[PDB]
RNA sequence: GUAUGUAUUUAUUUU
RNA sequence: GGAGGUCAACAUCAAGAACUGUGGGCCUUUGCCUAUAGAACUUAUAACGAACAUGGUUCUUGCCUUUUACCAGAAC
């Protein structure tokens, strides 16, 4: 309120300053129609974004808040947008009450306004299911650190945690010391798409630590979409909320059934 | 509704009818007016309201970015001027052996530094320290207390700049070397000899370099060059700007070692009289002193 | 041409421009005739350059003058892949002149 | 119905082509697929182009271009 | 002929409570998400205004057999998603009803043809330290909870959580199935 | 040359002015008719 | 006829120098429209083209003011003008009538272009939108025209 | 003439002299070792020579337990194996 | 009428 | 209300040397006979165009390894 609510939405990036099209030399020589390189294939492509977000900076109110619009502008969760107050899209981090407004339209498409489709992807990629709802990010490539050794796992699952903190509710974290991944779940798919297409690419520590204005070298971290958990516990705690809600919307059921005679 | 409601009703919105709401590098301007060549440039380092020209006709012309003002008071041409930072300092430098302080509010010359052996083509303002760094065909930098004489080149020096970390003087002379200093020991850190006459560096705003030389302008903690032989200036984008003799003006950027544009100037109402003499980048526009008289403005 | 008579084509009175200026997508204005000339040239550029990329084809480089010739020499696959028929090569031709 | 066509300023094509000469964006994925299309039509557009050459004694004809 | 006929399948939810509406047909759209086929398509807006534009997805067919609404894919009587409704049946009886579906694509774009139906179709820096909790409440809970009454670390494996206000003067204030207590240093 | 772009004609052409067309020499006497609108784009728009 | 200095043009009449300064301005502003400043985004390349539809507007609204108004020039000077294509004959015409005079263009009252019914929003008073954004009370989502960058041809606003 | 002889030319090897002065293409799937080490360049750049080892590592080990059954050929790739497992090792001693 | 085919995993899915 | 428009839509343009409407009589509506009114545009060295292209099938050839691409006549 006293914070997003009054105060306007801010330009994130001038619009000369941003990033060219035409990914740098993949191939040999560039292609118009598809937008790539022609022959022969270099080191696979993958880059540290230049940009990231701040969420009480930046965010604002914007045209879509008095238009009323559902979704949320994609380029503001990746706080590249140009267009600032004038934008179409909605400035800020998914709340409760904008999820009440998507809550009809949430099942096939994302909070973005983007259809879902049936099989996830071979590798977990950008947009989930609609199968399915999934509210647990897998993160992953945590080497978006670059080579900075941490004292302990506390590093590495705090910095997390004050990251996607800001993004949203988070309803729990599991960061892995063997394998280094990250297991994010939130309260709203909503948010967890949000988060998805807002930290993928990303560096960590401080605004300045040790290494980090060497940071736009990195690789940048995969935020992909996660399989189950394999452990019993968890899938008990699974089979469980899904049979207490289903419970849940047997009222609704037997209250408009009732309503029906 | 009514008439009377709506006609004042209406000027509300901003802009009359109907439209009124409710609720590369190009040339962009040449400028005349020095007697003699232009030969050096500096920019106010806060405001960047104006210029200070040198010239061969030994006066200053300060230029904002019309003419404010002429300083005098070189008998010979000034080869070198560089404004100050932290201070309302101006100091210039010619072939007159002497190096010029200026006062910039009361416009008159405060303090002249001595024992140059001849004309001093370079001066650089140390930023943290109130130093400056004189360097000239007397092929030693000298390192005023606005102290310390730096034996060093085979030859004379043509520029010199200065650092806040280790090396805080860097160095390139007609020996073609690069030396990067060591004052406090008072000798050379490290030499650079992978040039075959430097003329000119600029620093970039990474902690690295630029140097030339005739045909290959190389950094140092490539660039792609045929013979443009035989200044430098880095804008704040990472774009790398280098002034021809033959009047070709070659953009660069910096990371890559690409060449992404070559111009060509127009020379004026001889054709050997169209060069770069110096040249210099705002605190996206950048200004280039010719050899033809005329100061120039590529947007 | 006196001997084999046509007799064209009642219900012919449907013209491609009449029916094409319909659409909200075609504007009419005026202009000068070099100008249209050029502005021509340019679209048909795009245009085979368009279809020669989209066809996968990056090393058949089209000049100015329309003759299209091969970057490389090329694997045989190659040589399968880029045979472009008599529609293609046929309107190059034509634009060229 | 029927109000007929409406002549605009040449700037405005102008500006049009002037802004297709260089697209390398995703915002042209339906403006590429325009282009093919319009393949099919071309020689139709040399032809109305070629007949109406300028012949020598006029200087510069003028004419009235229909354009997407 | 085949592919207009049968007349869409909406719901009433999702169309809006316009009187009448307006809406476009194009004989070909895109594919189902799912049966990956051609078929017509239809715009609409709810509101005249509104900005959102309403697209059907799956086919006529596609839908259907699943019994659901095109706009919304929500069952097309009681408004629920596809998988849970099977779920909600699959408890009434034992274990039946689950929709297995169509991996692959002419494994899919095979069965949509078929009439037979689908199962469900079918019937229709302050640390305080934090022990004793349930492995299964969420963090966003309890903080809620705190929220309520009047930033945080938990741990799931240990059944610990930390907690740090923005003063200890909040702990005073929160201080008018826990194990708390205040250290840090 | 291949390597030209065309150039634009929004720049290049339209400021340099036509260089005068074939015409003829006509005749002021005998030709007194037809002199004025022979060589007119289209010869006669405005009349009755 | 054309735009153009072309031999066969009739040179300008006797009050043309005057005005010839006011024209320059549209003329070299033109200019710069055309000149492709590149952008990436969709709703910029058309604010692009509303540049150019609105300097065309304020030069044809300059001569009508001249012409049908102040009666600053002759009609000679006029009529040459028109043939020069320095102003809109068609676009005049319809300020002539009676409700259009702040129009536009001539696509904003096409009829047959838009999907359903027509005349763009574009044409219909603030004053209205207030209104039926008031039984939404969802104040009112319209800004600019796509065509052009009206707000409120409507000769009222 | 087999396409061995098509992708030497002259023709095909200029555009790769500009794509290395131009960009970031010139691969590592054409050069061989470079035979040593510490003559090797900036980390980004031998991170690349290093997989252009690893992989065939992955192609030849998977070639070991094959019983395809000739044991003096598996002894010779056997040495090459150890090889190229101690040039991985030396690659990554620079690192 | 200058074949053709197979493989080219770098970023580590909860016990 | 007049003049126009490099505006649109809908009609009509190859036939018993040929169109349409209407009055009357016979057969039993059609059709035949008789009477009357109006006929724009296109036609006799025949046709809307005082001009002049391409394609498909089928035959006859011509080049001639085969297919596209073709050689020059005819019919539809
Ligand atoms: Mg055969
Ligand atoms: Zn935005
Ligand atoms: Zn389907
Ligand atoms: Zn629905
Ligand atoms: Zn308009
Ligand atoms: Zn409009
Ligand atoms: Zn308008």
């Amino acid at each position: 309120m006293t914070s997003w609510r009054d105060k306007s939405a801010k330009v994130q990036v001038k619009e000369s300053e941003l990033p060219s099209s035409i990914p740098a030399q993949t191939g040999l020589t560039f292609n118009i129609w598809y937008n790539k390189w022609s022959q022969g294939f270099a080191g696979n492509t993958r880059f540290v974004s230049p940009f990231a977000l701040q969420p009480q900076l930046h965010s604002g109110k914007t045209r879509g808040d008095n238009d009323g619009q559902l979704f949320f502008c994609l380029f503001f969760a990746k706080g590249m947008c140009c267009l600032g107050p004038k934008c179409e899209y909605l400035h800020h981090i998914p709340d409760e009450e904008d999820i009440g407004k998507l809550a009809l339209r949430t099942e096939v498409l994302d909070c973005f306004g983007r259809e879902k489709f049936a099989d996830y992807r071979e590798d977990m990629g950008g947009i989930g299911s609609f199968r399915k709802k999934n509210k647990t990010l897998y993160v992953g490539g945590i080497d978006g650190a670059l080579n900075s050794k941490h004292l302990k796992p506390a590093q590495i699952e705090s910095r997390i945690r004050f990251v996607f903190s800001r993004l949203g509710d988070i309803d729990r974290i599991r960061y892995v010391e063997s394998k280094n991944c990250g297991f994010v779940k939130f309260k709203y798919q909503a948010n967890a798409e949000f988060a998805k297409e807002a930290m993928s690419n990303q560096t960590l520590l401080l605004p300045s630590d040790k290494e980090w204005d060497d940071r736009r070298e990195g690789t940048g971290l995969l935020v992909k979409w996660a399989n189950e958990d394999p452990d019993p516990a968890a899938q008990k705690r699974l089979q469980e909320e899904l049979k207490l809600e289903s419970l849940n919307m047997m009222v609704h059921l037997i209250n408009n059934n009732t309503n029906s005679a | 509704f009514t008439k009377s409601e709506l006609k004042r009703r209406r000027k509300t919105r901003k802009g009359d009818g109907p439209w009124g709401s409710w609720s590369p590098k190009k040339v962009i301007r040449n400028y005349p007016g020095h007697p003699e060549g232009t030969t050096a440039l500096k920019f106010l380092p806060k405001t960047g309201h104006l210029i200070l020209s040198g010239g061969n006709d030994h006066t200053i012309k300060i230029w904002d970015f019309e003419c404010l003002r002429d300083f005098q008071g070189h008998n010979k041409p000034i080869k070198a001027l560089r404004f100050t930072e932290d201070c309302q300092s101006f100091l210039s430098s010619s072939f007159d052996r002497s190096v010029k302080i200026w006062d910039t509010e009361t416009g008159k010359v405060k303090t002249r530094l001595h024992l140059n052996s001849t004309p001093a083509d370079v001066e650089s303002r140390p930023t943290n320290p109130h130093e400056f760094i004189v360097g000239l065909s007397n092929s030693k930098i000298l390192h005023y207390d606005d102290v310390q004489t730096y034996d060093h080149h085979l030859s004379s020096i043509l520029a010199l700049k200065y650092f806040p970390d280790g090396s805080k003087f860097i160095s390139s002379s007609e020996d073609k070397t690069v030396r990067i200093w060591e004052n406090q020991i008072n000798v050379p850190i490290k030499q650079i000899s992978d040039t075959a006459s430097m003329p000119f560096l600029n620093v970039h705003p990474n902690y690295f370099c630029a140097q030339s030389m005739d045909n290959r302008i190389y950094s140092f903690s490539k660039y792609k060059r045929h013979p443009k032989k035989i200044h430098s200036s880095a804008g704040y984008g990472i774009s790398l700007a280098f002034s021809g003799d033959g009047r070709y003006i070659c953009s660069g950027d910096s990371k890559s070692r690409l060449f992404t544009w070559d111009w060509n100037t127009s020379r004026l109402l001889i054709p050997g009289n169209k060069p770069i003499t110096q040249v210099d980048w705002h605190p996206s526009k950048v200004i280039c002193s010719g050899a033809a008289g005329k100061i120039y403005v590529c947007d | 041409n006196e001997l084999h008579p046509t007799l064209p084509t009642n219900h012919n009175k449907t013209k491609l421009l009449k029916s094409l200026k319909n659409t909200k997508y075609f504007q009419q204005t005026t202009i000068d005739w070099v100008e249209a000339g050029l502005q021509l040239c340019r679209q048909g550029h795009n245009m085979l350059n368009l279809l020669i990329h989209r066809k996968g084809l990056t090393y058949l480089h089209l000049d100015y003058n329309f003759n299209l010739k091969p970057t490389k020499t090329l694997t045989t696959k190659e040589r399968k892949k880029s045979r472009l028929g008599n529609s293609f090569h046929l309107m190059r031709e034509l634009l060229k002149m | 119905l029927y109000t007929p066509k409406a002549e605009m300023p040449p700037e405005h094509l102008r500006k049009i082509i002037n802004t297709h000469s260089d697209m390398a964006s995703k915002m042209y994925n339906t403006d590429k697929k325009a282009f093919l299309g319009a393949l099919k039509y071309l020689p139709h557009a040399i032809l109305k182009l070629l007949e109406n050459m300028p012949h020598p004694w006029e200087q510069a004809k003028e004419v009235k271009v229909l354009y997407h | 002929d085949e592919i207009n006929e049968p007349p869409p399948n909406i719901c009433e939810q999702c169309l809006g409570d316009e009187a009448n509406i307006r809406m476009t047909k194009i004989p070909q759209g895109s594919e189902c998400k799912i049966c990956t086929l051609p078929f017509t398509l239809y715009h609409f807006k709810t509101s005249k205004r509104s900005n959102n534009i309403i697209k059907t997805l799956i086919c006529v067919r596609c839908a259907t057999q699943r019994n659901i609404c095109q706009c919304c894919m929500l069952d097309s009587r009681w408004h629920i998603p596809i998988q849970l409704r099977d779920h909600l049946i699959s408890l009434v009886n034992e274990e039946n009803v689950m929709t297995e579906e169509a991996k692959n694509d002419m494994m899919k774009r095979f069965l949509s043809l078929k009439n037979v139906k689908l199962g469900g179709a079918q019937i229709t820096t302050k640390s305080f330290f934090l022990y004793n909790i349930d492995a299964s409440i969420p963090e966003w809970k309890i903080t809620d909870t705190v929220s309520q009454l009047l930033s945080l670390i938990v741990n799931h494996k240990a059944k610990c959580g930390g907690l740090r206000f923005q003063s200890s003067e909040l702990g005073e204030r929160f201080v008018s199935i826990f194990i708390i207590p205040w250290s840090s240093g | 040359d291949d390597d030209e772009p065309p150039l634009s004609y929004e720049q290049h052409i339209e400021n340099i002015e036509p260089l005068d067309p074939i015409n003829l020499p006509l005749d002021s006497q005998d030709d007194e008719y037809v002199k004025d609108w022979l060589y007119d784009s289209r010869p006669l728009e405005e009349d009755s | 006829m054309p735009r153009i200095k072309t031999r066969r043009s009739k040179p300008a009449p006797d009050g043309f120098e005057k005005i010839k300064p006011t024209l320059t301005d549209f003329e070299i502003q033109l200019r710069d429209a055309q000149k492709d400043k590149s952008s990436k985004l969709a709703a910029k390349s058309n604010e692009q083209l509303w540049e150019i539809m609105q300097l065309h507007h304020q030069r044809s609204r300059y001569i009508y003011t001249l012409y049908y108004k102040r009666k600053a020039i002759s009609k000679d000077l006029y009529d040459w003008l028109i043939k020069e294509k320095y102003a809109d004959k068609l676009l005049i015409a319809k300020w002539r009538k009676t409700g259009y005079e702040k129009l536009c263009c001539l696509r904003c009252i096409q009829k047959n272009e838009t999907n359903n019914g027509s005349t763009c929003i574009c044409r219909v008073p603030r004053a209205q939108l207030e209104e039926e954004a008031r039984k939404k009370g969802t104040q009112v989502s319209f800004h600019q025209c796509v065509h052009c960058g009206c707000r409120g041809c409507a000769s009222t606003d | 003439s087999r396409n061995v002889d098509k992708a030497n030319s002259v023709l095909v090897r200029f555009q790769e002299q500009q794509a290395e002065s131009a960009g970031g293409y010139k691969d590592y799937s054409r050069y061989q070792r470079p035979r040593n080490v510490s003559k090797v360049k900036s980390i980004k750049e031998a991170n690349e020579w290093k997989r252009q080892v690893s992989k065939e590592i992955k192609q030849k080990s998977t070639r070991i337990y094959d019983p395809s059954l000739n044991e003096m050929q598996i002894a010779e790739l056997n040495d090459e194996l150890n090889n190229l497992f101690k040039e991985w090792k030396r690659w990554q001693w620079h690192i």
